[PDB]
RNA sequence: CGUAAAGCGCACGCAGGCGGUUUGUUAAGUCAGAUGUGAAAUCCCCGGGCUCAACCUGGGAACUGCAUCUGAUACUGGCAAGCUUGAGUCUCGUAGAGGGGGGUAGAAUUCCAGGUGUAGCGGUGAAAUGCGUAGAGAUCUGGAGGAAUACCGGUGGCGAAGGCGGCCCCCUGGACGAAGACUGACGCUCAGGUGCGAAAGCGUGGGGAGCAAACAGGAUUAGAUACCCUGGUAGUCCACGCCGUAAACGAUGUCGACUUGGAGGUUGUGCCCUUGAGGCGUGGCUUCCGGAGCUAACGCGUUAAGUCGACCGCCUGGGGAGUA
């Protein structure tokens, strides 16, 4: 059931991508957005778009560089069944540094490079590379 | 499974008006209606095991709905079960 | 823009999902390809095609079917170009080194047709040895001499030529090919939409390819 | 955890876990900093002392922890009030071996009665046992009774599973579709618990045509406690109540979202000179084939065994043992 949307996002992406699908949409939310943000701002998607009002609709434009998709792997990490939280010193780094980890902090949803520089930590929503 | 006349009658006896059809109280009451009706179908027969399944489904549906109301508006809950005559 | 009078598209169901981007069809139980997206594929098509033909064109107009074999042993055959118009003896690229002597037997025989031994031995051996040569001739004509190693490859019907194309992909050979709606692209580097087993789209583009190798740098 | 160990036979559901979307607030989880504390030894790093080393020793580092204070508010939790797509309710219809009860029909078998008719019938590989001169079998007519419903009939349909096929009425469950209207997260899952659950089997009473464990006879065979034959009891049928198991199998737990295609079957519904027995769409279910992908392979493949998440069940070498 709907129960975990954020994985559903991570997934609708993962999938469409593997389906060399141009765009991809889904029910939106404060949260979906903030991540679609980091995802664009870190250059894993072209650009997002939320087209509705009562029943908002996040829409992401996918990217493809060579022939490949740009997003080579996108996984949940925290989840309803099992929440993950890391302190600053204990934040994770994906692919040695390449690619990134989305972490939500008391100062908003930012990357790991980010939250690290911000000197704090929070819930590690997902990994991406 | 209950009449249009009958089901209507009760919407009109429990909701704001005919149309306020999905009002908690209403659902409960037109459920409660069919359950009781049925008591006699299963009085005779009794081996109608299959149909029995549907009836329980009615009871547990109603049960969950009753549970909802109570949490929401306790005031409305109590009135209901009195007026519907259950929860001994 | 268009030039293909009546090759429009072709091929009914049997359509290959991956061939959607070049389809605008839907006429009476059959796709018309996207005419207006084929021609931008003469651009690039005959371009890197020629861009090498002046760097020196070695080709292989590979295309078979007792229904267009001869129409390939043509000005397709004639120019800076080799060809195959019969059963693609599998491994003829990937095993050229074995096959290279299936050549020696062709020559060392016809070179000896109106020469060498010939009207001699028995009049059994006679046409009972020209059957050796006849057989060889088709499927191993166009090969004759391969002077400059097979360099690009131009194929009529992508999938019908499973093997040919495959070998290329394996040996790093450009493969220019036209792909009907039904066929699987991506085996083909330079892809050309539109019909691939009708007497026109052949000759047309076929003949038109002969026209760009046969002239690049005088 | 399809076929190797492993999905409970099926469902409903308490506790529990998890839970769409918006704004406010809370600050428990979470995060930040500060302070105290985290015995020494030990470990580790750099040294120093015993001829070296083990050994001894200086000083750091480390003790990933705990608590207090103050902060941060994205996520989670709490409180509040909403929201409409999740989930329900309502309206008219549609298909159906879905369930329960009662009624009823023709075809056959067995039996009873009678006409005609006469020496065999029946059965096997071949036989014999058996049946017939008290007239069999064969045929015809009338009658009794039980059991099951040919054709339709179909990788057809319904049900949670078990499983449900003549026809008719009554009672009744679920599913699906088309419009909009109402509720407003009322949801998902579910250890425990409760219900249902083929056949055989048990209890009391019926009922008994055919079939048939047991048992008897006849054969076959080296033997024949069998396979075959002639018989035939429980049982197979009804009511009431037990039992609770099956290769209860898709050997594939339930719910949700996402991801190229192709040819059927079945069932709703919108549009098109209905002007064709149709034309183009749009749901539910179903069979075959097949792409990525997955797989030890076989295979699966939008009805997943692909890609993800929520909860539950279960596996941890064979035998011993699903035994004590
Ligand atoms: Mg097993
Ligand atoms: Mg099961
Ligand atoms: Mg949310
Ligand atoms: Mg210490
Ligand atoms: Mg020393
Ligand atoms: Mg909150
Ligand atoms: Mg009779
Ligand atoms: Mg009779
Ligand atoms: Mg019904
Ligand atoms: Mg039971
Ligand atoms: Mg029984
Ligand atoms: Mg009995
Ligand atoms: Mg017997
Ligand atoms: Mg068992
Ligand atoms: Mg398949
Ligand atoms: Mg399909
Ligand atoms: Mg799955
Ligand atoms: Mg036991």
């Amino acid at each position: 059931s709907m129960q975990d949307p954020i994985a559903d996002m991570l997934t609708r992406i993962r999938n469409g991508q593997a389906a060399n699908k141009a765009a991809v949409t889904m029910p939106s939310s404060k949260l979906k957005v903030a991540i679609a943000n980091v995802l664009k701002e870190e250059g894993f998607i072209e650009d997002f778009k939320v087209e509705g009002d009562t029943k908002p609709e996040l829409e992401l434009t996918l990217k493809y560089f060579q022939g490949k998709a740009v997003v080579e792997s996108i996984q949940r990490v925290s989840r309803p069944g099992l929440r993950i939280y890391k302190r600053k010193d204990e934040l994770p780094k994906v692919m040695a540094g390449l690619g990134i980890a989305v972490v939500s902090t008391s100062k908003g949803v930012m990357t790991d490079r980010a939250a690290r520089q911000a000197g704090l930590g929070g819930e590690i929503i997902c990994y991406v590379a | 499974s209950l009449s249009t006349e009958a089901t209507a009658k009760i919407v009109s006896e429990f909701g704001r008006d005919a149309n306020d059809t999905g009002s908690t109280e209403v659902q409960v009451a037109l459920l409660t209606a069919q359950i009781n009706h049925l008591q006699g179908h299963f009085a005779e027969h009794k081996k109608d095991h299959h149909s029995r399944r549907g009836l329980l489904r009615m009871v547990s549906q109603r049960r969950k709905l009753l549970d909802y109301l109570k949490r929401k508006d306790v005031a409305r809950y109590t009135q209901l079960i009195e007026r519907l005559g259950l929860r001994r | 823009m268009l030039k293909a009078g009546v090759h429009f598209g072709h091929q009914t169901r049997y359509w290959n999902p991956k061939m959607k981007p070049f389809i605008f069809g839907a006429r009476n139980k059959v796709h018309i390809i996207n005419l207006e997206k084929t021609v931008p594929m003469f651009n690039e098509a005959l371009a890197e095609l020629n861009k090498i033909a002046s760097r020196k064109g070695k080709i292989l107009f590979v295309g078979t079917k007792r229904a267009a074999s001869e129409a390939v042993k043509d000005a397709a055959l004639s120019c800076d170009q080799f060809f195959v118009n019969h059963r693609w003896l599998g491994g003829m690229l990937t095993n050229w080194k074995t096959v290279r002597q299936s050549i020696k037997r062709l020559k060392d025989l016809e070179t000896q047709s109106q020469d060498g031994t010939f009207d001699k031995l028995t009049k059994k051996e006679a046409l009972m040895r020209t059957r050796e040569l006849e057989k060889l001739e088709n499927s191993l004509g166009g090969i004759k001499d391969m002077g400059g190693l097979p360099d690009a490859l131009f194929v009529i019907d992508a999938d019908h030529e499973h093997i040919a194309i495959k070998e290329a992909n394996n040996l790093g050979i450009p493969v220019f090919a036209i792909v009907d709606t039904n066929s699987d692209p991506d085996g083909v580097d330079f892809v050309i939409p539109g019909n691939d087993d009708a007497i026109r789209a052949v000759t047309l583009y076929l003949g038109a390819v002969a026209a760009t190798v046969r002239e690049g740098r005088s």
